[PDB]
């Protein structure tokens, strides 16, 4: 599928990168970048990196917190859009 | 034996170079810079110190300032799946928000050979990007 959503203006956008996004009313209302969740992620924001990093305990904890209020998925921020991966 | 090894090795053999320049230009930086800081400087240098979309001057002293400049994709990932370094540019946050989910060709009205498109193409062509990257950014 790879659904795509506009990232909202108060979501924490910081350019392109792998991120978690909380989706509400067809918009990514909050993004949290992998490079911020996991300071030791020094990769290049390649889509396939989520297979390794999706199971990191810090990613799991961040996603659980977002799921408290909205549908949450891993994906890619790019050009003000969130693409589910 | 397996382009990945060359990528990982040559990509190794490009980060010390960019880390060395970061120390040169920010010799009073506090702590260790991260990869995003290092890459911002690399793109700054290849773009001749200017925002790619607007041509405006990037204040090198503000390079690491929150909200000032961002690295983003030129061609939207949603439409290309292109997460490569050849698809990454350094842009003022405000100009990147105006472009949104458009390609440069769309954003600059390249279909009408507009002056803004010609100006943008000239900035890309005069950058220090490799030919593969100039080609990527200008894809129609």
């Amino acid at each position: 599928a790879n659904k795509t959503y506009k990232i909202g203006k108060n979501a924490g956008y910081d350019g392109c990168g792998l991120c978690l996004a909380a989706i509400s009313e067809n918009e990514a209302i909050k993004v949290k970048y992998l490079r911020d969740i996991c300071p030791d992620y020094d990769g290049d924001d390649k889509a396939e990196d989520w297979l390794r990093w999706g199971t990191d305990s810090r990613v799991k904890a961040a996603a659980l917190e977002m799921e408290q209020y909205a549908y949450t998925s891993v994906g890619m921020a790019s050009c003000w859009e969130f693409v589910e991966l | 034996a397996a382009e990945i090894e060359k990528r990982q090795e040559e990509n190794r053999k490009d980060r010390e170079k960019a880390a060395a320049k970061f120390r040169e230009y920010f010799p009073n930086f506090v702590g260790e810079p991260k990869s995003k800081d290092i890459l911002k400087l690399r793109l700054y240098e290849q773009q001749h110190g200017k925002c790619l979309y607007s041509g405006k001057e990037i204040n090198l002293g503000r390079l690491n300032e929150k909200g000032y400049v961002e690295i983003d994709h030129a061609l939207p990932f949603s439409r290309t799946w292109d997460d490569s370094f050849n698809n990454k540019v350094l842009v003022l946050g405000s100009e990147n928000q105006n472009k949104g989910n458009q390609t440069p060709y769309e954003y600059f009205n390249g279909k009408d050979n507009s002056r803004e498109w010609q100006e943008f193409k000239a900035r890309v062509e005069t950058s220090r990007f490799p030919r593969s990257k100039k080609q990527r950014i200008l894809l129609q």
